[PDB]
């Protein structure tokens, strides 16, 4: 609720950076602070990371995506985030029984 | 025209420049907090570190001095001690290193005020026993007794005490750059004390006998001295009550440090004109 | 004198389930860290027990310094640890059994973890504090892997005369 | 429109004087109302193939 920048700019970084200027191997992994940098984003450390432990799993067990700062600084120094996981919200299947054979965004477009 | 503002050569014209914005960061900036959870990123990174890094929380206790937080689920680890380590600099800066950089200046020395005077080999003429005659017949420091004056040696509070001195460091330091004996320098070096002269002939003079001054309270409140690296300081009282400090009754109602020391500089100043008198007025606070 | 004169002390150590275990869906999982020790009236205190192993723990869970690769990497998470620079062992702290890639079959990669693993813990008898290490590996399908480390000690007072080797120094931790 | 969390960081000790006694408030007023609805994608993307689409 407290994101000190813009929502729909982070949206867009992301995308921009999976939209084929990295993926054009269908099998990239976007995450990691060497390929899921967001770099054209600055923002000022947190006095508080926001997504407490106990929520950050919550999420990446639900199908959600979430990032967090890239590097540790004082309180109020500039940084940059990066992505943790690379999730599709995919969960359970038509035939209602769950899997997770599209977790993963590489699965996608390995598929096409 | 150009609107004069007064320095230490005369009458002189100010400027500013553009802002550059190249300073390196002052004691203001340094802050306990951001410099404490600023270590956890000295330690190294693996699966060992990254969830103890990711959960530190500093938050202030009751007299500052940022400390870690301990939740309900806190799991010890050697993160705990880099924190403590951060908040150890933070502590040993303000009370080692700014101390010394702050009482290196005369213009923001706070508790060596008394040993700068010192350096200064500063005395006072009011105070010695067998002082100049030509000083007046009674200062104001000075109730008359049979076998001549005597003088009391005042103890003024500790407040009003480090004010005077402070002030006093001031216009010391300015006067050791050399000027020109003119009214308008003069004015501006001991200007800090809040004291003006003003001659009181008002024709054109130079022919007369005597040459008279008087000197005249700018304020009534010294500059006091800020402890910290950021506000203002405090201003505190220029002068001290007779009553107040259970002193004998023969003394002035209102006793001001600052014009007597601001006098003494004055007179040595321009010792060698012959013929220059003070004629001292009682002034009260408003 | 008393014939205890050895004076070294032992300082903290690393322990396995210090702060309990974490369970999941998938199983459940030690998290090793430091151990609180409480007196009677408080007074807390940290623990100085099983010294080598608490070493070892370090050893593997660090991320050691990531070769170059002609594309690079951001400079945050180049690996290793600042301050190896004034270290005069000519050794490089942490591990790098997670910079592995999957080549081939699954168990050409399982071989090649192991190998790092090996490649890894021998810096233990460098060290002294340990005469030799040895891990076991066994692949029995696709789900459940097994990894077993054998760290072996010696006693703090010498009992034996006549070894081909040496007594290996820093073994004042008798593990 | 609903989205902001200024940060000031000179309140406090600064070394470029912060102006004493200078403060600043922030606060909301009105929110927005109403987003539109688009539903007509097979008309203007209409047999084009996208590698990705981002929607702000």
């Amino acid at each position: 609720t407290t994101y000190p920048v813009l929502p729909y700019l982070t949206n867009a970084a992301y995308g921009a950076l999976s939209a084929c200027s990295t993926c054009e191997n269908p099998e990239l992994n976007v995450q990691g602070q060497t390929y899921g940098l967001l770099s054209c984003i600055n923002m000022p450390e947190s006095c508080t990371p926001g997504w407490e432990f106990t929520e950050v799993t919550q999420l990446q067990n639900n199908g959600f995506v979430v990032s967090g700062p890239a590097t540790t600084s004082g309180q109020g120094n500039f940084t940059s985030p990066y992505i943790y996981n690379d999730v599709t919200n995919y969960l359970r299947d038509e035939k209602n029984r769950p899997n997770a054979t599209f977790r993963d965004a590489s699965s996608r477009r390995l598929a096409a | 025209m150009n609107v004069l503002v007064p320095g230490i050569d005369g009458m002189v014209s100010a400027g500013k420049f553009e802002y550059s914005g190249c300073c390196p960061p002052d004691f203001a900036d340094m802050d306990e907090c951001t410099l404490a959870t600023s270590y956890v990123g000295l330690l190294p990174s693996g699966p060992l570190w990254d969830r103890a890094k990711y959960e530190a929380i500093t938050t202030i206790t009751a007299t500052g001095n940022c400390a870690a937080c301990w939740t309900e689920d806190h799991c010890p680890t050697l993160v705990d001690y880099a924190v403590n380590v951060g908040a150890r600099l933070a502590s040993v800066i303000d009370m080692t290193l700014w101390p010394a950089v702050r009482e290196s200046d005369p213009f923001t020395a706070v508790t060596s005020t008394a040993d700068w005077l010192e350096r200064f080999k500063w005395v006072n003429c009011f105070e010695t026993s067998c002082r100049s005659k030509a000083l007046g017949e009674i200062t104001p420091i000075e109730y008359m007794t049979e076998c001549g004056p005597v003088y009391v040696a005042i103890n003024y509070p500790p407040s009003i005490k480090q004010a005077f001195e402070s002030a006093l460091i001031k216009s010391l330091e300015r006067l050791s750059m050399g000027i020109i004996k003119n009214l308008a320098s003069i004015n501006f070096v001991i200007e800090p004390l809040k004291v003006r002269v003003v001659p009181l002939d008002t024709t054109n003079a130079c022919e007369n006998e005597t040459l008279c001054v008087t000197f005249e309270k700018t304020s009534d409140f010294f500059d006091g001295v800020n402890q910290n690296p950021c506000g203002i300081p405090s201003p505190v009282a220029a002068y001290i009550d007779r009553d107040v400090m259970q002193l004998p009754s023969e003394l002035p109602k209102y006793i001001w440090p600052g014009h007597m020391a601001a006098e003494c500089v004055v007179r040595s100043l321009l010792s060698h004109v012959s013929r220059f008198c003070v004629v001292r007025t009682d002034q009260t606070p408003d | 004198n008393f014939e205890t004169a050895d004076r070294r002390k032992r300082f903290w150590t690393t322990q396995v389930a210090a702060c309990g275990q974490s369970s999941d869906d998938c199983g459940d999982c030690a998290r090793p860290g430091l151990q609180l020790l409480c007196n009677g009236e408080g007074r807390i205190t940290i623990a100085t027990d099983n010294y080598v192993a608490g070493l070892a723990l370090n050893i593997l869970l660090t991320d050691a310094s990531k070769a170059d690769t002609g594309c690079g990497w951001t400079p945050g998470n180049r690996g290793g640890f600042w301050g190896d620079s004034f270290r005069s062992d000519n050794m490089r702290s942490g591990s790098k059994i997670r910079q592995v890639t999957a080549r081939g079959s699954m168990r050409e990669t399982v071989a090649l973890i192991r190998a790092y693993a090996i490649d890894d813990l021998k810096k233990l008898v460098a060290y002294g504090v340990a005469k030799s290490v040895d891990v076991d590996l066994t692949y029995q399908g696709s789900n459940k892997i097994d990894m077993t480390i054998m760290i072996q000690g010696v006693d703090g007072n010498e009992s034996r005369v006549g070894l081909t080797g040496e007594r290996i120094a820093n073994a004042w931790v008798w593990s | 429109g609903n989205h902001l969390s200024v940060i000031y960081t000179n309140l406090g000790s600064c070394t470029s004087v912060t102006p004493e006694g200078v403060t600043v408030a922030f606060a909301q007023t009105t929110p927005g109302s109403v987003n539109p609805e688009p539903n007509d994608y097979a008309s203007v993307v209409n047999e084009c193939c996208f590698a990705v689409y981002v929607l702000s």
